[PDB]
């Protein structure tokens, strides 16, 4: 590669108000405490809702 | 401080109906699941289904499916159970829960009773 930068192409929060995006496997522990990947996000249902997103 | 407040008790002959209430203080009353466990004289406890408040979505246990209808009212932060075509064994004592434990992890992905 000539050049190469990593940038947040949809951050964390503001990107997704009505998904949850905590979710974390024990197949992904960090100092044997359960994470996930850093450049991916598990997106899952809040209060009962997983609305359609686009 | 969370609550959960219940109707009085009921005395039906065979074949009667039942709607229990069960309403809800001190936290956002569509947050978590509405669970409804009974427990008969002398034994354990049965696990009869969930209704979330904010999508009304419903599970049923499986002898509970068709004899047994869960809802709610969101305005008076207010779940129901209504029992139809009741039983003498269904003679018990009707618990409504809390599923406020929020899960850890997604690998078991469950609202537990708090
Ligand atoms: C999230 O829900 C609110 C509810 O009014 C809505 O205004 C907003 O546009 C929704 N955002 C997304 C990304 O779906
Ligand atoms: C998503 O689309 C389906 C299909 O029309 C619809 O039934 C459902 O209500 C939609 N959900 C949201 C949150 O818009």
């Amino acid at each position: 590669v000539s050049s190469f930068e990593r940038f947040e192409i949809f951050p964390k929060e503001s990107s997704w108000p009505n998904h949850t995006t905590t979710g974390v496997s024990a197949s992904c522990s960090h100092n044997g405490e359960s994470s996930f990947y850093k450049n991916l996000l598990w997106l899952t249902g809040k209060n009962g809702l997983y609305p359609n997103l686009s | 401080e969370v609550q959960l407040v219940q109707s009085g008790a009921e005395v039906k002959k065979p074949g009667a109906s039942v709607k229990v209430s069960c309403k809800a203080s001190g936290y956002t009353f569509t947050d978590y699941h509405i669970n409804w466990v009974r427990q008969a004289p002398g034994q354990g406890l049965e696990w009869m289904g969930w209704i979330h408040p904010n999508s009304g979505d419903t599970n049923y246990a499986q002898k509970f499916q068709g004899w047994v209808t869960m809802t709610r009212d969101t305005a008076i932060s207010t779940a129901y159970m209504e029992v139809n075509g009741l039983k003498s064994d269904d003679t018990a004592v009707y618990y409504c829960a809390r599923g406020g434990l929020e899960p850890r992890s997604v690998d078991y992905y469950y609202y537990g009773m708090d």
